[PDB]
């Protein structure tokens, strides 16, 4: 590929799974580096961006969080990562980052 | 790389001679069509009537 | 009378730079010379940032 | 290659047509011999180990004798013309990933449940045209299909320019955009490929596919970005490999079946066809009926494979010989 | 409704023993070839007729 | 690139009767000629409806 | 059908259930293929997208879930699927995917 | 992060404080003191007055 996507990946994984895998054995663990893990995060994010129907809540996601500081009484901590996807019909997509990559 | 290669097991052999294994496959088939011909043996073009 | 879009698609109505407006979000260009008025509503289609208000002449 | 038989089949190569049983000097030479009463027919072929005579054809027990050209055996390679559906947009969308999915059946295994998918991706930009998009799609497709690490030659990607809609230009994993200068590209052709062939081991097979497109968001709606129109085939797969596998099989009936089973202790058969030549065929189907109680028909067929030279010479002469010898009226190619 | 089938066979297959030069195999209803250890070829036509 | 307004004021962007919208609601009007355009955006100023978009001239 | 719609389906199943089924008998199990289950999910999604008078929060749906990892502490997973619908007056179309299809 | 919706129930950018002037009196304020970037990278903040 010259450009990575979750559509590219999830189609590949699903077409392969519908052909070769039973619905209960479509957990695909992926090995890669940590630059790919960031790229997975960025792609999973924009897809979820287009999920306009749902409103994603910091209560459940805890994207922004409260930490104890002295500069303020309500001090906040921001940051998240997408480390996994779950496509339709039994497809789970997890990551296993090795430094070898 | 060492841990990578240790993720895999080893199989002890008894020679340095090439080895070959049997590969099983699938059975169910569909047969492709080459051509169709009219009752007169004439070929069936795509822009043709039933 | 009812709401025009789910709040998910309304939370993405933003105020910023035309060069950073991707899809799944609508742009509003506030007016300076006038306080409350608006200049244009914009939505990207094919890399270009087009308007949703139909031009009106005399 | 194993095939179906009507209880037997034989093959004899007509590498040269003689006129007598005294002119069978070189191997492959052959003559049709028939009574002047025209009650029987047979062929005297010159074997590498000498001379032979095919089984005798009782001309009143002849079912069908037809000649087949080589064009009718050359597998025509399926093409798929690919373009942008002007309904969604006649040009690319400047932020959408244009993914293409070529689904393959009859990959290594024999079945249709042997599926296999290769892709090609192009994220499009603002000033992009259709020509540039087709170019980049072809590069993405070649780098995944026309590479030098894939075990199989899946397809053959091409490009066509509206200036010359007849000339197709190839695209390999090595091709680079600098080699593709034309600014008028309108489609992407995707053919099949002649797969590896091995006499008696690997029959001439293929792997067909369907270009299945993925959706893009054009106006906030999921819509397909292209159409895969089949066009008239242009390339073919000559029959040399088919005739050689037929000879390899049909020379195990009047000969050795332990072709190599037990290697030093074998009988080496000397096959006579060149897998790099195009042959034109003649199949005579006939049977043998016995006497009073033995009325059942033992059906038989024998094939004659001569060489072609564009024109169907070397069989029209063979046909004329059989026709004057046996009185049969066989059609020329 | 009605159906019919048949299968013709020579007589030298009476006790034909196969020389397992490549593994002989059985088609299955699933669509998978399984390899078998049998050496008699009518064991392999019985399966396919059924 | 902050939201142009908060959600409690975006929630009140509605589609329907010009007579039934309060002072707290913004009115949208989907253009009927074109399929994805807007023709006007209105909110009540003094009991009357007025366009938020600035009027353009040549 | 050329374009599958859940609007047409809920109408047909209700009208049928009214004239022929008790409110306690209007469960409809559909046998289809994995690609049909996805078509069904897509349409149920396009449908609730029209429920503008409601707000679908991830707190109740868990569309985006929090999974533990080592790349991060606020690590997330994303993915959902619509399998059911419930039209008025007892209609509840449920799904069943068969490999035979 | 238009993808997300930052709610007061989690952030508490507007807290509730006891007071004399009302039964539901509110306290408003917040500050970002920390960031959590991908792959373990955490950014804290330790203000020093010498600066």
């Amino acid at each position: 590929y010259n450009t990575f996507s979750l559509k590219l990946l999830e189609d590949a994984l699903y077409e392969l799974s519908a052909s070769k895998l039973a619905m209960d054995d479509r957990l695909f663990v992926i090995k890669t580096g940590e630059r790919g893990a960031i790229q997975f995060h960025k792609e999973v994010l924009k897809t979820v961006s287009g999920w306009t129907t749902f409103v994603l809540d910091n209560n459940s996601t805890r994207v922004v969080e409260k930490v104890q500081s002295r500069l303020h009484s309500n001090a906040l901590s921001a940051g998240f990562q997408f480390v996994e996807y779950k496509a339709p019909n039994g497809v789970r997509v997890r990551l296993d980052v090795d430094p070898f990559y | 790389l060492d841990t990578f290669l240790n993720s895999f097991p080893t199989r002890e052999f008894e020679d340095d001679n090439e080895y070959y294994w049997d590969v099983i496959g699938s059975s169910r088939r569909n047969i492709p069509l080459v051509e169709a011909r009219d009752e007169n043996g004439v070929v069936v073009a795509a822009n043709a009537a039933n | 009378m009812k709401r025009v879009l789910n709040l998910g698609n309304l939370s993405r109505i933003v105020e910023g730079d035309p060069n950073e407006i991707t899809d799944d979000e609508i742009l509003v260009i506030k007016d300076k010379i006038i306080e409350g008025k608006i200049i244009d509503i914009q939505k990207r289609v094919d890399g270009k940032l087009v308007s949703l208000i139909t031009e009106k002449y005399t | 290659m194993v095939i179906s038989i009507n209880q037997v089949r034989q093959l004899y190569v007509a590498k040269a047509l003689k006129a007598n049983t005294a002119a069978l000097t070189t191997a492959g030479d052959i003559v049709p011999k028939a009574d002047t009463a025209k009650t029987t027919l047979y062929f005297q072929s010159m074997s590498p180990a000498g001379i032979v005579a095919s089984d005798k054809i009782n001309l009143k027990h002849v079912l069908y004798a037809k000649a087949t050209p080589s064009e009718a055996l050359a597998h025509k390679l399926v093409r798929y013309s690919v373009t942008l559906d002007a309904d969604v947009s006649a040009t690319p969308v400047a932020g959408q990933n244009y993914i293409l999915r070529l689904a393959f059946r009859q990959y290594i295994g024999l079945s249709e449940e042997d599926q296999y998918f290769k892709y090609g991706e192009v994220i499009a930009r603002s000033g992009m045209t259709a020509s540039d998009f087709y170019k980049k799609m072809a590069i993405s497709l070649a780098k995944n299909l026309e590479n030098k690490t894939e075990s199989t030659p899946l397809v053959n990607i091409y490009l066509i320019s509206a200036a010359a809609a007849s000339t197709d230009v190839p695209v390999t994993s090595a091709t680079k955009e600098s080699d593709l200068t034309a600014t008028d590209y309108n489609q992407i052709i995707i053919e099949e490929t002649e797969q590896p062939w091995v006499l008696g081991m690997m029959p001439q097979a293929f792997i067909p596919f369907t270009p299945q497109f993925l959706t893009i968001t054009v106006d906030g709606e999921d819509r397909l970005w292209g159409v895969a129109t089949v066009v008239t085939p242009t390339k073919t797969v000559p029959d040399g490999h088919l005739i050689a596998d037929l000879e390899y099989f049909c020379m195990g009936a009047r000969g050795d079946i332990y072709r190599g089973m037990g290697y030093p202790n074998i009988i080496k058969t000397t096959y006579l066809v060149d897998p790099g030549a195009v042959y034109d065929v003649l199949d005579i189907h006939y049977f043998y009926t016995g006497s009073n109680e033995s009325v059942q028909k033992s059906e038989k067929t024998i094939t004659l494979v001569a060489v072609d030279d564009g024109s169907h010479t070397a069989m029209n002469a063979l046909i004329g010989a059989i026709n004057t010898a046996s009185g049969l009226t066989i059609a020329t190619l | 409704t009605t159906i019919r089938i048949q299968h013709k066979v020579a007589g030298n297959k009476l006790n034909k023993k196969l020389a397992m030069g490549i593994p002989m195999v059985r088609n299955l209803e699933s669509g998978k070839q399984v390899k078998d250890t049998a050496n008699m070829w009518m064991h392999y036509v019985d399966w396919e007729v059924e």
